[PDB]
RNA sequence: UAGGAGCUAGCCGUCGAAGGUGGGACAAAUGAUUGGGGUGAAGUCGUAACAAGGUAGCCGUAUCGGAAGGUGCGGCUGGAU
RNA sequence: UGCAUUAGCUAGUUGGUAAGGUAACGGCUUACCAAGGCAACGAUGCAUAGCCGACCUGAGAGGGUGAUCGGCCACACUGGAACUGAGACACGGUCCAGACUCCUACGGGAGGCAGCAGUAGGGAAUCUUCCGCAAUGGGCGAAAGCCUGACGGAGCAACGCCGCGUGAGUGAUGAAGGUCUUCGGAUCGUAAAACUCUGUUAUUAGGGAAGAACAUAUGUGUAAGUAACUGUGCACAUCUUGACGGUACCUAAUCAGAAAGCCACGGCUAACUACGUGCCAGCAGCCGCGGUAAUACGUAGGUGGCAAGCGUUAUCCGGAAUUAUUGGGCGUAAAGCGCGCGUAGGCGGUUUUUUAAGUCUGAUGUGAAAGCCCACGGCUCAACCGUGGAGGGUCAUUGGAAACUGGAAAACUUGAGUGCAGAAGAGGAAAGUGGAAUUCCAUGUGUAGCGGUGAAAUGCGCAGAGAUAUGGAGGAACACCAGUGGCGAAGGCGACUUUCUGGUCUGUAACUGACGCUGAUGUGCGAAAGCGUGGGGAUCAAACAGGAUUAGAUACCCUGGUAGUCCACGCCGUAAACGAUGAGUGCUAAGUGUUAGGGGGUUUCCGCCCCUUAGUGCUGCAGCUAACGCAUUAAGCACUCCGCCUGG
């Protein structure tokens, strides 16, 4: 590319495709609108886990989880934890991550927050919480 | 194509030098030699030798190079062309490559050169990274 | 009597958020509605192409195809014989 | 303002003259002015907007940065008319629509959170319908006053930390201590009981105290002193002052006292091996483990990296210049164009010469905070605050002058434009070279399977299908010239006599002075499948027939035959049009035999030898990428443009 007929259009660096378009969402109810103002608040509602025929191989018996929080909007997530009260009506928050042994998904949901259960089957990672900050 | 002797004509020298031939030729110019003559005198080549023709005439070259078949001529440029100058000021010019760098030359106030400006706060031009 | 000219009491035209009318636009639910892909054992098809994938053929290319596949005319090597 | 998957924008318009009015000045309206003016400077229009610093930060380049936080605009129930205070559309002004709110005893009236708290609410987030004007602040007011919801404070907090935090190891290694046993005494261990060394923080109980001074408060009287002492400033000095402190400082009261968790014990995770653990549970970060020998799932005494410590969540960057003048390339890889032909342009070659306008201003007044150098004070260190110089050495202000230029006067010529042979021309076309079996056989016949075919039947078979020639014609359709050859915008370009020989083409190039590549313009088409008329089923030909392999068709098989095929009137913008490789100036040791055109020697007997280039090929130097492999003619080298894309 050349410099002096460069300047019809510089030369530089390139942009940016579409990322998680719901950690950054948000909601005008005034005039039918869509908002975004860059929160992790944004709400759903609990539905669904499941899958269907099989065409492809990945092998896994783990929850799947149409599932979400307060103000319906459908999405797909996931139920971390075995101890679970996530069936319906549920409200909850939401952190990413994923652990090993589990196919593509990659969110979470967090524990304790409006109407799920807790952690049970683990002891030796004890001592959490890191705000309410004692030894 | 020879805004510069090291634009074009050096395809041919860069391997001039490689197989040792220290003798060519180059445009007649006023300016062109003058610069050839500065980097003769510091002692990059024997001599510019002088023009045959009158107008766009035959400048002869007379390259030396080092001793040890070395050849420090670290790439010089220019981009003239009417549509590409300098229609603009060495009223103040600094230095690059502490000095070592030496080579192209034009302006108009008073006359100095690119290395014989080096101190004045009227300085030169320079374009090459010779170390 | 200001009556003359006058402004309020009276008449000739102005916009005004407002107000409500009208046809388009966007939507959102979605309708005993509805097209593309992926997805989850692919049970559907042979390992269809990769060993000339069992027959080198190919590229634009009528062609039908639930899916690996096929037959027509112009350029081609991206081939063991 | 930014933005065409927003383009052709606009009409007293394009904003002087006369009337009018802004402290100023106007099309601001009017009698005149041109359809003009505005233009892919993407005007129009859409989106958006209070603006800067602010922070973080890529090597420097320097930048994204508004919450706060500071500065600079606009709005204060929405709106509309007027009034207005010098200015108001007014945070707490009328009439109002509007809207709701409340009231209604109906007769009508208005209200009116954007001060600052909290009220419903929410959230991860905003305290507390917080304190008082204590001080400072200012509007009006001598004096004096209030607003304080300004101001300062009271609580809030790893949002992020910080110093102290956890103080003493001596005598039995064993006074006592056990993940892993075909245990040895070492042993989380002179640790340990009990304390060598001790009295800070630790709580502490008060003397208490500074700060607590600033502001008048008193005439003794001074200054203004008015004709003069005086009311105010105030030398007196009556001693104030907290939205904070009987707490700090101190006695040391206090005692070895009143103050520490992480993934794991997985290769990389350093935290030990074990068991219920048998790819199960489930820990689970690059990746795992787990299947009768889990280190790992669960668990564990220690246990690891640092400690008020533990891991995450949105933003930027380190990571990774894996985001490129500086600090990307595009054949394959992130990417290089059927194509070429073209205007502005970018850049096309310059040789001279004048200005000082810019090409590290001279030196200084000279410089935004969490941010140009040092000094500071307080910070339990800190947590964090501020202060002065340097005010810079950073802009302004003064300068004029090379060997570029803008400007100014000359010309030259490689990138541009004018003879020639016209060789090959298939560039792409214009007239001739002017017609058959295959369709019946009518002359004449003679036969069963020609056939279709792997083998066969179909189609064809009796004029006797296929037959004969002087004779009897044509339906689609005119292979020499034979090597690594010549041309077009391409798709591509093929019979030849010829054409223009246009143009290549090399030998001459006879000659004015940058007159070009790519790129706004614009140039055309691009092959077929298919494509808008007679032909066309004549050939071929899908379909059908009809045949069947060996133990399988209607298929490889196809004649009759469906069109189609095809040429005299319309083309698409597609091919492995591939160069997966875009087109200008020139080389990269170069070589290489050669078409063309030439110089020729020797002329040969049209040939041997040298120079030759557009190429032609071949290799081959440098370079090239990972290698494929490219290269004097790229997949290199230094000057031109183009477009592509830096995840897909």
């Amino acid at each position: 590319p050349t410099i002096n007929q460069l300047v019809r259009k510089p030369r530089q660096s390139k942009i940016k495709k579409s990322d998680s378009p719901a950690l950054n969402k948000g909601f005008n109810s005034k005039k039918k609108k869509f908002t975004d103002l860059n929160s992790p608040q944004k709400r759903g509602v609990c539905t669904r886990v499941g899958t269907m025929t099989p065409k492809k191989p990945n092998s896994a018996l783990r929850k799947y989880a149409r599932v979400r929080l307060s103000n319906n909007i459908e999405i797909n997530a996931y139920i971390p934890g075995i101890g679970h009260n996530l069936q319906e009506h549920s409200v909850v928050l939401v952190r990413g991550g994923r652990v090993k042994d589990l196919p593509g998904v990659r969110y979470h949901i967090v524990r304790g927050a409006l109407d799920t259960s807790g952690v049970d089957g683990r002891r030796q990672g004890r001592s959490l919480y890191g705000t309410k900050k004692p030894k | 194509t020879m805004t510069d002797p090291i634009a074009d004509m050096l395809t041919r020298v860069r391997n001039a030098n490689m197989v040792r031939h220290e003798k060519l030729e180059l445009p007649a110019s006023n300016i062109k030699k003058e610069i050839a003559e500065i980097l003769k005198s510091e002692g990059f080549i024997k001599n510019v030798e002088y023009v045959e023709d009158d107008k766009q005439g035959v400048l002869r070259l007379f390259l030396k190079y080092g001793q040890n078949d070395e050849r420090v001529i670290t790439g010089l440029k220019r981009i003239s062309k009417p549509g590409l100058r300098v229609y603009a000021k060495a009223s103040e010019m600094p230095k690059v490559l502490n000095g070592l760098g030496i080579a192209l030359v034009s302006t108009s106030e008073g006359v100095i050169t690119d290395k014989e400006a080096r101190k004045r706060n009227v300085g030169g031009e320079i374009i090459a990274y010779v170390w």
